[PDB]
DNA sequence: AGACCCAGTTAAAAAAAAAAAAAAA
């Protein structure tokens, strides 16, 4: 074994890094591998030294920079260079540290230099700090070239972002995943399947989307919800990010409405897919009365609200198929 | 328990195939903060109900049937010990929501 | 002049503050959870409430309308002039007057030396991003915690039928996709022994918040940018915008509302300076707190002055038993 | 041997990482806060020898000096009972800190706090004189505040208590730098107080939720030969 | 005691697939060897031969699941239930079970669940956009409550027919055949030798949708 | 002088400590989890905790009122004066006053000498250093365990929607491309019987942190920079600041929302040496424990008071009866 | 306890079908009584009608209409004497009226 | 010109706005909650109620009758004749003319 | 400290077109 010592520095990139040390792994095989989470150090038991980790890290590396080509200085639609990255000096800092990456990282030798944090791997990142009385002229808190890869790769791979932007305004909402015990390679492939929601899906959806609580729970209800299959529960952190006339910062770093609402939809749609998309669907659509009706119902939690959403069904000519009300009367209790 | 009848039952107000469509019962059963105007909105239900029974039977379609006393028995007795308003609303609202379904009337 | 009204007053039959149903026919009255002791621990219930921005939009309403009559009109907003509370909108820099003149807001002080309407009831213009935060304080009007103790506990809201009688052009009814302009809906309408309180923190007109106190000469004087008849004539309008609170205007939907009102208890207090803010008259402990804060206050030689109506207070500070609003606000006016 | 066990029920309390566009905090209070409290008490009831020239000399004295009168460094320890939570408040700060950009430049930064019941703090000292030790159970009072002024604290009691050498389970903060063999946390909570060094401390609180967020309690806490009880359970602080 | 279709009985169909095989394996089984060693496991000729027949007699196992036998019985919708992922999950177990290898019942599994490749593609392109995320949302194992003891003690002396070997399958509930199609489904769809295992597990459809184009008409 | 103030007070329909969805029309209030006791695991209940960052905003509000409403009050800095709150930063190293001088930040005692504002509420000169900790501190307000408990399932949340009506030049409401702001907002009330607990640390206003006392001769006696009516008029002036938060003044949007304000109980202990603060009202059975606090302020015979308000904090201990915060603070105010 | 399964099947019998008799003037009054008087005027007249049930059921073979055991009078007495609240006292009346609709077991 | 008035009236025997409870036959008149206290607290009872909607059809009703009589009764609704006080219902961008013409909206003091 | 910067840019170079399997028909 060889038992992969990771820095602690905060139980968010901490837990990025461990996703891109889990991805290198499995990827180029690693057979009979855990992950033992430790609060923060969230190790890694292996029993290899180094082979399979470059040759699944160079892999990784190249399908991100062939994801980088595709996508479309160097701004791209990318999920690590645009997807979720609100500064658009990101979007042309990426591509570059991609290239560094690429032409250090690929005869067999170790990085020579660090790199910045930005706010979306780590939202406690920003070029002023205060020490005692105010800020530097730069930023002390650095990150290392094969820790700022990985962190890249766990987070464009296995952490879900929303993405909406009305005109001028642009929201960005990412809720990672974390353990609270144990979990095993399972846990991280179906972790890895949950990454879902492609960057642009516009065409014409925004002409009812309006609301950002709205086009929210639509983006999540093509996301998955469905966690007791690793034989472990999960928890589930979100952090958001604004961009109102190019000004960006923080307004929600823990917030539990992505987690109730996550809850409602999985226990909305497991007594159907098919009827409770097309219900969905049909209320975004054209009950958009209703669509605000359910998102009061969730948001501010009450009751009757549903119902009224349910109303605008019939407005809507929604089937309201048997289960789907049981599924509601479930949620209900 | 004993939900599946009563929405059934109660779902014939608002549905298609009666043209009387009422939604004013099914409002009140819905936001219904005491007992008893939830009541009184299923009593116009139960009482709209001979209704929607003859123009079944006028029409062709199956008529509906009376809901079967053991629900009746089952909502006394719950509704009963609704001491605290946030069960009372938790009941009214699964009423009015299984009021909303879609169920094989006329085939 | 700082003055705070308070009171409890019945009320029945009125539809205020309609929820809207987010799109459906039954419209319901907004709710809000009042906490009552109910004789054991604190039990919550869900109970008609009155917004408090409905107070103050009715305060608005009513200053607008005595500036219609008082020739010193001319310095208020055109938008004023159609009952609309708006200070200046959504992405608007320049604002329009009564009179058809337009104001630049880049300077507070220029549109206070100008506007009542941003002065007595604050403003926000994010286009300059300039913020003055409102002389008019609007609680929210809640039935009384002893009210809903003696009435145990309902629903307190009765829903009423309303309907559209259109027809076509021949005199018939038909469905909708031949044109017909008839329609379904339904209403909410409440009751109970409310209590309401309202600050008017009136000693900030004419004052930009920029520089609230010049100090020139080294001695205290606030900073008006108009004369003081002015500002006289702005404190008779904003105090008389309370007679219509105690009669016919608190809520909306007036039309077909038009709430009831009486006035079952009130109690003002006023002493030209920083005063306690009266307790809602909605607290079970209300007269014996609001009887102690009196006392305590002009037990510090402070030169408050209370005025009780349908209340004893405490049957011995110097307080008279006044007979109605309007000779309320005419005494709290005449005072200077 | 005596240990400075301090009961204290405060609410919240804020002491953030190198975090900027938001304050995420620890879960529990670091060393330098719980020393910078007794340090303000101890200038409350006299500042005898905490009064010169400038306020920021006079902490670090007083910190220097309870640092002196204090095993090591990493002495003092903080323990819950109570299933502690973290949630997150959102205020307009101000960040006129940076390069210029005048001075009333604020920004609604996600200052989030930590809620909590109860907690035991616990300081380890030399076998002070009398006269000191009744000091410093005077100064285990006045804690008014703990981390930002927005939250402060409060104390209930304040006692001298024995190790009393018994084999029990741990509860309080542990550095990880000599626990190694030992559902296990760990971070760096800046021991030493910046005025104008490279440590780990260990925590065994775990995660746990209600229904998708953490409540940090605390379960299967490790062997050590240190221990005491107090109000009726039994607690564990490591000494050096 | 299975069945397959309305009115064709399970065994004759099973009995068709095996001489459809051994008719065809002088074609197809090198390409089978070439991929399957490929996988990382090594064998020989009749081990493959025994790997292919425990796969075909279980083809379509869960045709006689309790929901599949009552549609057939009469015309019940299946409500989007398939017989392919409980077909998958016995085969995974009576493939571990006696060849002591992950890879080989991981492969087995997943392309027995291939069988009915197109039905699956048509229901994913209705519903939503993305394919076999966990059971399209429990959908695909819903209606599924379990399977009458005498079907599964049919394939049991199927077993017998095609070895000796005694097949512990255990009673498939609700629980266990949703966590071992899910892990199926997902170590399938995100793995570093993603296209080699697409590849192997079509060089092995291949013999399996063989069974078309005449074969099927009379079944 | 030195204060601790605690207790329960009840509030209902107040948007105090909102969010507003970081620029959404949805207007989110303050919302935290509370973990309580249920018998079936600890529990967490998701209920609005108003921050203490309001109260210290509000004690602000009120002082620079006092000091404008006040004869005595002058060295005051104009651009605070506007409830600003902030005060110095590293952009600047001289200190505005509303007259036309300015002060000089050289040293501490001089800025402590020539402002009021910064002595309270404490300051922060990054460019000249010299720190000094605001005097006043209060606690979040978050409802009691108990009335959580006794309520068992509830959220205590509430949101009523506004709207603007705003209509253009001609007489008629138009829509998004017209340019009017008729649009709705979603604000978010709450409720419930919050805790309160506050800290005045009133002995410290004119004496500066880096030199409490002068200690020349060699006895006891505090450092006052100003003469004690200054610092007589500012203790006076922080409490009846005090009175506008005890009596409407709480959290925010108070010229819309105004929360009912009116205390269920209160228990306040005064000294003039630096006292314990007292337990929050959140939990259940602290009213015991102020007693036990009582014990520890007896531990050292410290020379407190205290002042109860529809309680009664024991029998055998020594108490106040006080009608209304008014007459606590006028008893403040005798010594 | 006892006045619930008896006012229902009387109620029903009063109110089901193969009896052409169909009488929702009394289940209306019943219902719709804001004060205990009217209350039972309705129920008064419910019980009332028992002889024209009964002959009815002998006539065309169905089972003979029970009628409410004295004990359930009893209970229907106390507790709408001793709920002068008119909130219990609707609540009451409503769930009798609910009792007047159900689909006991009719006759064959 | 502002005119406030209010009083008590007798009525008795009076069907007037009632509801119907639904599509049933038995027709309820409208019923609203007031407190009165009977010397026991302000106790809530359902009391028969009016609505203010009627009063305001009705005034609409007293004031097309009594300006059909005067010279200037031209300028009225094609629904005020109709003794209609639907105004602008559902999917109207003009206005009905009593003259057998229709008006456009483009002012407010147009349209009064 | 201080500058900015935050999305459409448009001359000869290189190939031509049917199942039958069972889904909320
Ligand atoms: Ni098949
Ligand atoms: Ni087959």
């Amino acid at each position: 074994f060889n038992e992969f010592k990771t820095p602690q520095i905060d139980p968010i990139f901490d837990l990025y890094v461990a996703y891109g040390y889990v991805v290198s792994l499995i990827r180029g095989g690693a057979k009979e591998a855990t992950l033992i989470p430790h609060g923060a150090s969230y190790l890694i038991q292996t029993d290899v030294s180094n082979e399979e980790f470059r040759h699944g890290l160079v892999d990784a590396l190249s399908s991100m920079l062939s994801l980088h080509i595709a996508l479309a200085k160097l701004v791209s639609d990318a999920d690590f260079s645009a997807g979720a990255n609100i500064n658009n000096v990101y979007w042309d800092s990426v591509p570059r540290n991609l290239e560094k990456l690429m032409k250090d990282l690929e005869k067999k030798r170790s990085v020579k230099g660090t790199a910045t944090i930005p706010i979306t791997l780590m939202p406690s990142a920003g070029k002023y700090m205060l020490k005692h009385f105010g800020v530097q002229g730069g930023n002390p808190i650095k990150v290392d070239l094969l820790n700022y890869a990985l962190a890249w790769v766990g987070f464009h791979y296995y952490t879900p972002y929303i993405k909406y932007a009305k005109g001028d305004t642009t929201w960005i909402h990412i809720y990672q995943i974390a353990p609270v015990e144990e979990v095993d390679m399972i846990s991280i492939l179906s972790l890895k399947d949950l990454k879902m929601h492609l960057p642009h899906y516009y065409e014409s959806n925004l002409d009812f989307l309006i609301n950002r609580r709205l086009a929210l729970l639509y983006h999540l209800l093509h996301s998955e919800a469905l966690e007791l299959f690793t034989e472990k529960e999960f928890v589930i952190h979100s952090y958001t990010l604004e961009r109102s006339g190019n000004n960006q910062a923080i307004r929600s770093f823990e917030e539990e409405e992505i987690g109730k609402l996550m809850d409602f939809l999985w226990k909305l749609k497991r007594r159907d897919f098919y009827h409770a998309i097309k219900f969905i669907d049909d209320l975004l659509k054209k009950a958009t009365e209703g669509a605000l009706a359910l998102i009061d119902a969730i948001m501010n939690e009450r009751l009757e609200g549903f119902y009224t959403a349910l109303k605008l069904g019939k407005k809507a000519g929604v089937v309201s198929s048997r289960e789907i009300v049981a599924a509601l009367e479930d949620i209900i209790c | 328990g004993w939900i599946r009848n009563i929405g059934r039952y109660l779902s014939y107000l608002v549905d298609d195939t009666f043209e009387e469509y009422a939604y004013d019962v099914v409002d009140g059963i819905a936001k219904a903060r005491t007992q008893e105007e939830l009541l009184e909105g299923v009593y116009k239900a139960l009482r709209l109900a001979p209704k929607l029974k003859k123009k079944a039977e006028s029409k062709g379609c199956p008529p509906p049937r009376i809901p079967s006393p053991e629900d009746i028995e089952a909502l006394e007795e719950k509704v009963e010990q609704l001491s605290n308003p946030k069960d009372l609303r938790k009941l009214a609202v699964s009423l009015a929501l299984w009021a909303f379904a879609s169920w094989n009337n006329c085939p | 002049m700082y003055v705070r009204i308070s009171g409890r007053i019945r009320l029945n039959a009125h539809s205020l503050n309609a929820q809207g149903g987010g799109g459906t026919n039954y419209i319901e009255i907004t709710k809000t959870k009042v906490t009552v002791r109910t004789e054991n621990g604190w039990t919550v219930v869900e109970v008609p409430a009155i917004t408090g921005n409905m107070l103050k939009h009715w305060h608005f309403v009513g200053f607008v309308d005595y500036f219609k009559t008082t020739p010193y009109g001319v310095n208020l907003t055109e938008r004023a002039l159609r009952y609309n509370g708006t200070r200046f909108g959504q992405g608007e820099t320049t604002a329009t007057k009564a009179n058809g003149a337009t104001v630049q807001l880049n300077d507070e002080a220029t549109i206070i030396k100008e506007l009542a309407d941003a002065d007595v009831h604050g403003f926000l213009a994010p286009k300059t991003g300039r913020r003055r935060v409102s002389l008019v304080k609007a609680s929210f009007i809640l039935p009384t915690e002893d009210f809903i103790k003696e009435v145990e506990g309902e629903r307190l809201i009765t829903a009423i039928k309303h309907n559209r009688v259109d027809v076509d052009e021949k005199g018939a009814i038909g469905s909708s996709k031949e044109g017909t302009a008839q329609m379904l809906f339904s209403r909410e309408y409440a009751t109970g022994l409310y209590g309401f309180s309202i600050v008017l923190d009136l000693g900030l007109v004419g004052i930009p918040q920029g520089l609230p106190v010049k100090f020139e000469e080294n001695q205290p004087r606030p900073n008006i940018v108009i004369d003081p008849n002015e500002r006289k004539a702005r404190i008779e309008s904003a105090l008389k915008a309370l007679i219509p609170m105690l009669s016919g205007y608190i809520g909306a939907n007036l039309a077909r509302s038009f709430p009831v009102f009486k006035v079952e208890e009130l109690v003002a207090i006023a002493s030209e300076g920083p005063i306690p803010a009266l307790v809602h008259g909605f607290y079970e402990d209300y007269i014996e707190a609001n009887r102690s804060i009196i006392k305590n206050a002009r037990a510090l030689g402070f030169n408050i002055e209370v005025f009780t109506y349908n209340v004893d207070l405490g049957e011995d500070i110097e307080a008279t038993k006044v007979s109605s609003v309007e000779e309320l606000v005419a005494n709290l006016v005449k005072m200077v | 041997m005596d240990i400075l066990l301090v009961c204290l029920r405060f609410p919240f309390f804020s002491v953030a990482k190198r975090s900027y566009q938001v304050r995420t905090s620890f879960l529990l209070p670091p060393p330098s806060a719980l020393k910078g409290a007794l340090a303000k008490g101890l200038i409350l009831l006299k500042p005898e020898k905490y009064a010169s020239s400038s306020l920021d000399e006079a902490a670090l004295k007083a910190i220097k000096e309870i640092e002196s009168k204090l095993v090591d460094i990493k002495a003092v320890s903080v323990a819950p009972l109570s299933p502690l939570i973290r949630n997150a408040f959102l205020l307009k700060r101000l960040r006129n800190l940076e390069s210029g950009s005048n001075a009333e430049k604020s920004d609604a930064m996600r200052r989030e706090y930590t809620f909590t019941r109860e907690l035991l703090v616990a300081y380890i000292f030399k076998n002070l004189t009398q006269e000191e030790k009744n000091l410093y159970l005077k100064a285990a009072m006045l804690i008014d505040v703990i981390g930002d002024t927005e939250s402060l604290a409060t104390p209930v009691w304040a006692s001298f208590v024995k190790p009393e050498d018994k084999k029990a389970p741990l509860a309080f903060s542990a550095p990880y730098t000599e626990i190694y063999s030992l559902r296990m946390y760990i971070e760096k909570m800046r021991v030493s107080p910046e005025y104008s060094q490279e440590e780990i401390f260990y925590l065994p609180i775990e995660e746990r939720r209600y229904k998708r967020i953490v409540y940090y309690a605390r379960i299967y806490p490790p062997e050590v030969e240190k221990a005491l009880t107090v109000d009726g359970e039994v607690l564990g602080i490591w000494i050096p | 005691s299975c069945k397959a279709f309305q009115g064709q009985t399970l065994r004759e169909h099973i009995e068709a697939m095996l001489a459809a095989w051994e008719i065809v394996k002088n074609k197809y089984i090198p390409s089978i060897i070439r991929v399957m060693k490929t996988v990382g496991v090594k064998f020989t000729e009749e081990d493959a031969d025994k790997f292919m027949k425990t796969l075909i007699i279980l083809h379509d196992v869960g045709k006689c699941s309790e929901v599949y036998q009552k549609h057939l019985s009469n015309n019940e919708p299946l409500r989007g239930f398939r017989h392919e992922l409980v077909s998958a999950y016995y085969a995974y177990n009576i493939l571990k079970d006696m060849f002591k290898d992950e890879t080989i019942a991981f492969i087995g599994a997943l392309v027995v669940m291939m069988h009915h490749e197109p039905i699956l593609m048509g229901q994913i392109r209705s519903l939503d956009k993305e394919e076999l995320t966990p059971e399209v949302v429990l959908d695909k194992l819903r209606t599924f409550n379990g399977v009458m003891e005498g079907t599964e003690s049919f394939i049991k002396s199927m077993i017998k027919e095609k070895l000796g070997v005694i097949p512990k399958v255990p009673s498939p509930t609700q629980e266990d055949v949703l966590r071992e199609v899910i892990r199926l489904s997902v170590l399938a769809r995100h793995r570093p030798d993603s296209g080699k295992l697409r590849m192997v597990v079509g060089a092995l459809l291949i013999p399996l949708v063989c069974d078309y184009k005449g074969a099927a008409a009379a079944a």
